[PDB]
């Protein structure tokens, strides 16, 4: 007797700071104010059990040596759109995913987009970007969960589609 | 010839928190199984996975080995097909089911083919993943015995001479993916990977008579001494410490025909015997930082743990902890970087979580000698006797020659049982002695 139809592992990226926890927290938790959680979702009548990863910067602490070779379903790269070193280092994280990751599942992220006084990331730019590389893009508030579901949801289902 | 294939083996894997009290001779009969196709090939298949507190019901032992020896036009052995896999994850019952299915399929595959080794993997590959070591070596006439070998992932295989001299090794693999981690290649990955030779190790080598190879999952290599060969930014290349190595035959030098069995026995020993140091000393060492009570002590980082017992005389705990997070001294693949600040938690946090042990799985094969296999063939099969006996005289150099062809004869071992648990495996002389006398007797007149 089966509890899901699907397994996926997302994995949350982008420099300290960006949000990362706080999208995972609110996603799973519907919580704001902690780097894994799960939450199962229906989708087309399937339903998809969601491993999440804040990855936290851990590689700046140990190397690790998992036992599959396979990685992620899906992974989210987050920036914050007022910190534009934080967009900046986007084609950095996204360059470390396309050097050494099998034609993973990627979804753009500007978080906290209800700080529209601070928010200095041009998000046309930010599209135009990831519409070159074939990404989806969306602004997101974890703190006022606008986007938050619909991110995490977009991601299960171009997943869903490629399989 | 003869085709086996280990079975899916299932056992009662005790905690750490008892096997503490175990001995090595009990805690290799309740986990550890023995598969002997003949005095010239062996397997040992068990597993020394643990959790440290709570006991494992069903631990299903992912790895396979399998073996397939073939024969020349007159039945007389002439080479082997031989791999070993590692099914990845798993350690659910319904989830290491669906491993061991690859696992043991991918395994069969490679032995039901009759090509050559790079044939056979463009027709295996071609989401649950295994990785594999396997070679293939045969007898050309004019040429020798000739090996193809392969290794996808972090198995080992090592060649030796008759006299226990390492010859060759082909290193097991790790591939960087980024953010800090590594994985070891795939049989299925190989068929889903845009560059293969990154993959795939490859090597043809000239064989002689009574060398040896030895296939090993890393549950077995990666509790013995390791030694880093190679890393480049996207590939980290490993075997064992070829020093330390060559100081596990020293048991052997005075035998005059081990068997596989025997060869394999005292590697499966050496390495269960550091594993079984290593899983006592990792509890200990739990239960000692416990004991300090470092969060009520403002204590935060691991360098102030290690202050800390440096500055109270227990200095050796600080130097074990050391090596368990920078230089992986539990060989998990997991090392800390020594430059930084680390927090307790997050170390605990890894600590209490680890498991120990693995699927551990181990073949050991001896390549035939010519004249042996013309004996063997001799005698299993009179009703070829007009066929075979006129061989004799290019196989022959000398009666000295045919002496010895028939002491390692008399020396050979078989299992008749072929399987059983290792506390329980049964040996018996493959030869009445009889029969190689009036074997050798009937040829010494030919002669
Ligand atoms: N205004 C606002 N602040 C946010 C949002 N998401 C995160 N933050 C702030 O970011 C801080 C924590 O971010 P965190 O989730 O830990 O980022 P991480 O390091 O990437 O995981 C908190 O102090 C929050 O106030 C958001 O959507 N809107
Ligand atoms: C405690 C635990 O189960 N950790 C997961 C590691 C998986 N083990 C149990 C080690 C089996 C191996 O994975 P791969 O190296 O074949
Ligand atoms: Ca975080
Ligand atoms: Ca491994
Ligand atoms: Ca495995
Ligand atoms: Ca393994």
């Amino acid at each position: 007797m089966p509890e899901y139809d699907y397994l996926f592992k997302l994995l949350l990226i982008g420099d300290s700071g960006v949000g990362k926890s706080c999208l995972l927290l609110r996603f799973a938790d519907d919580t704001y104010t902690v780097d894994f959680k799960i939450r199962t979702i229906e989708l087309d009548g399937k339903t998809i059990k969601l491993q999440i990863w804040d990855t936290a910067g851990q590689e700046r602490f140990r190397t690790i040596t998992s036992t599959y070779y396979r990685g992620a379903h899906g992974i989210i790269v987050v920036y914050d759109v007022t910190d534009q070193e934080s967009y900046a280092n986007v084609k950095q994280w996204l360059q470390e995913i396309d050097r050494y990751a099998e034609n993973v599942n990627k979804l753009l992220v500007g978080n906290k987009s209800d700080l529209t006084t601070k928010k200095v990331v041009d998000n046309t730019t930010a599209k135009e970007f990831a519409d070159s590389l074939g990404i989806p893009f969306l602004e997101t508030s974890a703190k006022n969960a606008t986007n938050v579901e619909q991110a995490f949801m977009t991601m299960a289902a171009e997943i869903k589609k490629r399989m | 010839m003869d085709k086996i294939i280990t079975g899916k083996k299932i056992i009662f894997s005790q905690s750490v928190a008892k096997d503490q009290t175990k001995n090595l001779s009990s805690f290799l009969s309740e986990r550890f199984y023995s598969v002997n196709q003949s005095h010239n090939h062996s397997i040992i298949i068990g597993s020394s996975l643990s959790h440290q507190e709570n006991d494992i019901e069903h631990d299903t032992i992912l790895d396979t080995s399998g073996v397939l020896v073939t024969t020349d036009t007159n039945g007389i052995v002439n080479g082997a097909r031989v791999a070993i896999t590692d099914g990845l994850g798993g350690g659910d019952q319904e989830e290491d089911d669906e491993i061991y299915r690859v696992s043991h399929s991918s395994c069969e595959n490679f032995l039901n083919s009759d090509q050559n080794i790079d044939t056979t993997l463009s027709l295996i590959t071609q989401h649950t993943e295994a990785s594999m070591a396997a070679f293939i070596y045969q007898n050309h006439p004019g040429k020798g015995y000739i090996g193809e070998f392969a290794n996808i992932g972090d198995g080992l295989i090592i060649i030796l001479d008759k006299r226990f001299k390492i010859k060759h090794m082909v290193s097991a693999s790790h591939i960087y993916r980024g953010f800090g981690t590594w994985t070891p290649p795939s049989l299925q990955a190989l068929a889903t990977t845009a560059n293969k030779d990154a993959l795939l190790v490859r090597q043809t080598l000239k064989l002689a008579e009574g060398d040896i190879i030895i296939s090993m999952t890393d549950g077995v290599w990666g509790e013995l001494k390791t030694s880093l060969i190679a890393q480049t930014n996207d590939r980290r290349d490993i075997g064992v410490d070829k020093e330390y190595f060559k100081t596990l035959f020293d048991e052997l030098t005075d035998a005059p025909y081990p068997s596989s069995f025997d060869i394999a026995r005292i590697i499966t020993q050496r390495a269960m015997s550091r594993s079984l140091e290593r899983r006592k000393t990792l509890i200990k060492l739990i239960n000692e930082i416990e004991q300090q009570h470092f969060h009520e002590k403002s204590v935060k980082t691991i360098n102030e743990v290690l202050e800390y017992f440096i500055k109270t005389g227990h200095v050796e705990t600080a130097q074990t902890l050391k090596a368990i997070l920078f230089e992986d001294g539990l060989s998990d693949g997991i090392t800390y970087f020594e430059n930084i600040e680390i927090p307790l938690e997050m170390v605990m946090h890894d600590l209490k979580s680890r498991c120990v042990g693995d699927c551990s799985t181990i073949n050991v094969t001896r390549i035939p000698y010519h004249l042996d296999e013309l004996i063997r063939g001799f005698i299993n099969y009179p009703e070829k006797h007009q066929i075979l006996a006129p061989l004799f005289k290019a196989r022959v150099k000398s009666e000295a020659d045919l002496e010895e062809a028939f002491h390692r004869l008399s020396l050979e071992m078989v299992q008749p049982e072929i399987e059983s648990p290792i506390s329980e495996t049964h040996f018996e002389r493959a030869f009445k002695k009889e029969t190689l006398d009036k074997t050798q007797a009937v040829l010494t007149h030919y002669f």
